[PDB]
């Protein structure tokens, strides 16, 4: 999993070496960078359902083709599915919030993704939609502190730019 | 490889659970007592040559015949090899304690080494006394009650950070014996 | 060289990344710690004969074998290297507090230094003196802080564990 | 590589130099705009893949040859691997901007760049236009002056970092040209 | 790997008998009805990517649990891997179709896939349900039965075709089972 | 370029071999297969501004939110790019019906595809609308023979299942 | 075994392909070529013990030395073993006359022969005279059609050249 | 690698253009032809080991130096290194006439052939002349024509297979010159 | 690989023993007859060939179903294999023999080959036939008593060779049963 | 070039050592040892022609097939190569007893054989005669010392089982 | 274990050889050697305690700071290993004689032995003293014969260099 | 690589003549001489750490600019690589003087080493200059004349092997000049 630390970790283990002084300066970037994203991944695991519904419900206003025969949202099951899969990427940003680090998205949501969505002719567009829209939505310091919307939106970018 | 804190999300996700306020109070409190754990690592890796050879020189001087003809550190060759690997546990140790989890010592280093020492004829036991001597050495410098080094901390406890590193050391024995 | 910023942009790098929050986070640690470490470069900056001087008395006060015929300090011109090999050394020392990391001492100090020392016949154990009698004469508050100590520490205790 | 830090280190070492008090000033600053510093990079990787897209399509509207059968964008295979050209190179600059320092960038990106454009075939000329563009996109985003997006900072003076990406930026054409 | 007719060769090597007329009948109809076999993997690969994901989809939408937490399609790494087992399986069917022989199958798919599905804990029950889909999809796109697309053939019956193709997808699961 | 005769050659030269007799009898199939698919070609290279002109009039069609400003066809140019690309591939298709392979559509159409369209926000769905459109129009034996029609079909559905 | 279908799935496998269109058309060239190697191959087994005995005469008649001490042919149970020899070959040109390939003598009669020939001084040219005999003997259309007579002499100078 | 018909493909691609009517006659007479090609190849792969044979003992007995002291041919290591250089010439040529391009000749074995024998002191004039042997077998063979061994064949006019041929073996020539 | 000398070490090492005179009578006497014990590897070497192609006829030639269909020798693959299996067992026993002591036999030649024929279908029985038709030809041609060939030797004794050179032979069959 | 020398230099620059006992040692066995080879080489150099005439003479003596039309033999410019080619073993034979090694046979004599005497159609059995005659026709003590012949035999030998 | 025979049998099995002439006449080369070194190994194995005192006497009167405090010889136990470990080498040297080669001393004694001295702070100028004595204590004929002691000189500055 | 005797044959098999009793003189003097040649070789392996230690610190405390910051010797991982390429010319010299030929330090040692150097900015000067003192040792330590420490020989001459052993010291400063 992707962190300040295992970074550290990975790269002393590779070279045979002890943790030295600029591993023990990474991990107090740690203490210091904490505050700000734990009371982001706060903020969300509190209020996850309301962000899911908003951003799901951008998606299909941006793009009502999906709602057509053959295509992704035709029935209320797919669009439930759809919910869900918005839900499935916050609770990995929660996660990436609270690890300090990309490693929960980048293991369990963005790996494979461009393989599955277009084998199940799922459209990229229509998930970036979701995200840009829950990006743009923050309001500071309303929803969390100015840190805490950098901390959140450096995650809700960083799933863009993989999604293109 | 995993963390304190990815450790909690992996728990959190076998739930398909967010990580909230109700779940963040070890974190936090890991997070509030940093300075202690760098400062640990620090006593560890500060002075982890003197450890090996002092635990490997201990294994031997209580049980000599390791080092007879036919004994597993008999010849430069086994005893630098022992040397190794008494560096190479203690290097996944202080990993795991600069961490705050055991998964980088179990997946890299304890994974396949009982059947290793077995195919190698590495005694276990042997092994397990040289481990038991280096906790003691981490445990006295951890809380700086080392008999022939003092180095320099703020007043607190780091009880809970050497009972930590001291269940790092449990494992290597549980998994080689 | 290693630092805080080679080893994460090093490890961004093998897996052909972006810097990343993580990334980020660790050279904010650089922020945090880097008084202390810069405190302890100009101390030693400022006062490095002085230092010297001590740490090679140090040496031959421990092994006046030395000084006898055939051995590594039998004359005057042998001595003089000695003491500038500590100067050599203490000059490592400060590069690493400035540079936030062992790079220095690694790779223009540590390596290949076992083969000189094996093939010129200079005793580890007098180099190890001079190390240890500076590490063991700092003297906090006296000469530094706690912390600009601790760093100072922490690199000569990397050496004697690289020569050990 | 070397970053700000290790680069003063290197001036040093070749006048077997102690960095003290006088030599610092400039590092201290450094990391006095630390926070700055992690803002700027910020901007460009969190809009890096917009970057690349718009800079390569730039290139291409305003030379449309490059889309012709013989030109060097003809073909999916190629258009990708111009894409990939222009996503690596502004990692290496995005590199160079986190450290402080060029050498990262020259080293592992430059050295050779010029001798394989020439044996393909890529039109260095072309390959410095889509640079360009992405030198002024990322001047744009450090100074939170880009058209289309703003993003959140406390206000300050970013004028030096925008002025060092420029450079870094400059390199690229300065070794292939 | 083998062919229908390296098949027959192998056999009667094991005897050291010449193939004689006797022997050819099977082979000449072979050769006979060859376009009609050509055809049948026409109409295969040309749907190939709808008949594997609407498959794993299919074991998923009776089997929810796969893309619970601890589920093995769950994560859209899990996911991606599954879909690209179905194809891999999908394409030695088909070689072993084109070829009128089951060894490229056994051979260099089936053989050791028992034991790695066990390493990795993918529900061997699971697959055969995914394999048992595209037993059903194969067999009606080889005799133009499928709903929801026609394709174009001469009049005539392929039931031999059918019955052989779902053989060598029944040959799937007896190795996994 | 991937036909009967690269693929036999390149095995024949993999395992350093002189042409044999089941290399011979695979290039037998070339003569045997060529009216059917040289058919195909002509007719497509007489009339292929007409089927590209239904092509991506289709594309459009299905999916009006292209023209939608951010989208893919906002501007007439975008709309004509799209319409050129359609050609383009309809000309790969011609290019395999000539060859006897996919190698065409492979090497200049396929290849890097998936990450030009990522990149790009170009919807793989649009493509596959205007492949699929032309597949679906064909129309036998008014446009071409039965086996003509066979070997056009095989390459617009492989360009299907290579964008799925 | 080598063989047209061997080498196109063999081909398509090494790239992760399905068959596609150069595939098919490859194996039509089996049914286009069958009828001629079929011929060939059922006059052989119908009459191949009195090839052998031709082919292993004109060996023994071209070659008397064979037949004296130290010799490959000294005795009658050596001889005998040359006249299976003979049949053995012309058994594997019968398979690969079925098989459309040189597989069989490919795996079962060429790989390792040199070897074995040179460690049991057995002379090449005394299989070669059994080969090109049988190959010269050859009388179209008496024996077989034009084709079928084409399909077996190459076969025949296939092992004449692997012996070469 | 190309054959004539991705050849035609390559050539229309440079134009973007359909391959139409006006531009498939030749290739419609390649494939009218196709069976006098695949007899030619058959001629020239059925003597293979004696037109290589017979071409390197001419080229030596015209140029008896080649196998004195310091020849090239001297010492069985060499002779043999000569014979494996005709046959793998002769191999190339046989695609090139199979395919009717000389794509896979000129990047396979043509390409830095000429560097390599500088290099080794491969006489590159004695070379061409074992070459120009293998030219005289090829045509007598595609044309029936050789005087110690006739084919079957029905009757028919090769002179454009035995022109292209020896067009192939020109090449050789042309590119170590 | 141990020779005789350091197989006299190692027994020696076990009891941490210096080599003295009570211990180097075999050795020097191993010496004394050093002229003999090359004269017996030159007699194996000089004929392996033969000994080779023999053992492996008369291994055969008693059990004929080993090159009928399904038989292990059958195809000219598989006596290529067996008489290269030949070959190596008897440089195996030559070293050995060359060194007395069996190390580079058991170590680099025996260890592993009972699996692995096990794994083949190698019969273990017909292989322990060849080896002991090539003991009996070795131990022949050390005493310079084969039929069909005299070599050249100074009059003495070389039974202890022969017993030593069987010694070795007879160790193949005992490992592969 | 295989000798006692270059096999322990070899063996010492494979492991990056410094000439040691054991290679002083097995050169020693050079010195011993040269005597009765460098007896054999001089006698062979002295009378090779003589040597060369008569083992040729046993060649087609043993095997008067090769003069037939056709085979290796069949002309006298191909016996003369014959003869020649006996002479070119003999000379490496002379080389070999010089060097104390076979590196000259392995280099210049047998690399290659095989390849080219099947590519040229020139029977092993030929090449085995004139050298199996020519181990058979020494004469110890007529023609040379009993070790002088034990030498002169092993190359002999070692050439027929590299043959066969 | 590197030997003569060892050396030679290597190399025939890296190049799948049978031993030739060049590996039985380096094997002549122990036969004419064996006498010398076998007659220091002998002298070696009756007097190495009274050598083995000597050389550690020699020690620790060139390097008396060995008995001071936090040094190797600071108490009569590790002062008792010194000597053993002197004995070890002696009994490796003895080894070596009969072997007639390094592979004693390489595999049991140097393989290892600059990390165990560097870690257990053990200097390696102790050792060379103790050796180097002995090296120079040796009188001929007194000791030995002149070629013995060439021999048994030979593998102390073996030794002596390994750890130099 | 070749010896003294692979030198003559190479010679004479450029003429295809035989070695003959005229050829031979050199040869039975190399051999003669051998016990001699022996001695020398040992002298120099038996000095070889003093003499690479002495070498590299003779040209340093003679050019002292070399351990100056920018110097090639500065730094300990410089000094090591020097000392390493001391070693390494010593070896093949060494080499070349057991084989009596210079082919093997020509063809593994100074083949590329002019270009190495140049590449790396390592001064040839210099290190012709170490060089030029491990001659000097070298032929002490042959003639039993160097003042520090004799050994023991049988009294003769050496002035053949000091000579040649010189001649090879000269062969590397002629190939990095």
């Amino acid at each position: 999993m992707k962190s300040v630390i295992t970074t550290v970790v990975s790269a002393a283990d590779a070279a045979g070496r002890f943790p030295s002084n600029s591993d023990l300066e990474s991990i107090q970037g740690n203490i210091q960078r904490s505050a700000a994203r734990l009371e982001a991944a706060e903020k969300l695991a509190g209020n996850h359902e309301a962000v899911v519904k908003e951003a799901g419900d951008a998606c299909f206003a941006k793009y009502a083709y999906l709602k057509n025969p053959g295509e992704a949202g035709e029935n209320q099951e797919k669009i439930n599915k759809c919910y869900r899969d918005v839900d499935h990427y916050m609770r990995l940003v929660n996660y990436c919030l609270v690890v300090g680090g990309t490693g929960p998205l980048d293991e369990w949501g963005i790996a494979g993704a461009r393989e599955v969505y277009r084998t199940l002719n799922l459209p990229t567009s229509a998930y970036v939609a979701s995200i840009a829209y829950t990006r743009d939505r923050l309001c500071v310091p309303r929803d969390m502190s100015a840190q805490a919307g950098v901390e959140f939106s450096a995650y809700l970018d960083y799933l863009i730019n993989a999604l293109s | 490889m995993l963390d304190a804190f990815s450790r909690v999300v992996v728990n959190s996700d076998a739930k398909a659970a967010y990580v909230g306020g109700s779940d963040l109070q070890a974190l936090k409190s890991f997070i509030a007592d940093g300075n202690k754990r760098l400062d640990a690592v620090n006593s560890i890796v500060s002075n982890a040559s003197c450890m090996v050879s002092d635990a490997v020189s201990g294994m031997i001087c209580e049980n000599p015949g390791l080092i007879s003809p036919g004994g597993n550190c008999y010849t430069n060759r086994r005893m630098a090899a022992c040397l190794r690997d008494g560096e190479i546990i203690l290097r996944y140790v202080s990993y795991a304690l600069l961490a705050g989890d055991a998964s980088v010592l179990e997946d890299r280093c304890l994974n396949g080494l009982k059947e290793t020492y077995i195919a190698l004829g590495v005694p276990t036991n042997s092994s397990i006394r040289a481990v038991s001597i280096m906790k003691a050495q981490a445990v006295a410098f951890i809380t700086n009650t080392a008999t022939e080094r003092k180095m320099s901390f703020a007043a607190g406890d780091c009880t809970s950070l050497a009972s930590e590193v001291a269940s790092y050391f449990d494992r290597v024995g549980a998994a080689i014996s």
